[PDB]
């Protein structure tokens, strides 16, 4: 005698650029982060007076 | 050449410098002398009746 039963799917959420919190956020899709060691931003503030 | 031409980025902005910080020197002047020749309410409110 062959029984069936009965599965109920897992509930799915808003994925990430649906919400409203990227706003927040800058979204970049870098493929190869694995490989990268480090990263940095220079910034030069040059001032009146 | 660029390092010419970015020798000629630094004494522009050098020398931008100079006459910006400048103009804040007229703004800084004329703000002055308006406070050196404002007496407070509580003096010339009694004086303007």
């Amino acid at each position: 005698e062959a029984l069936l039963g009965v599965y109920t799917n897992v509930v799915e959420f808003v994925k990430f650029l649906e919400t409203a919190l990227a706003a927040a956020c800058v979204n970049t899709e870098f493929k190869d982060l694995r490989r990268m060691i480090d990263g940095k931003i220079q910034f030069k503030i040059s001032m009146p007076t | 050449f660029t390092e010419y031409a970015g020798a000629i980025k630094t004494i522009t902005s050098a020398l931008q410098f100079g006459m910006d910080a400048l103009e804040r020197g007229l703004v800084d002047t004329v703000l002055a002398v308006k406070l050196r020749h404002a007496p407070p309410v509580f003096i010339l409110k009694t004086l303007g009746d």
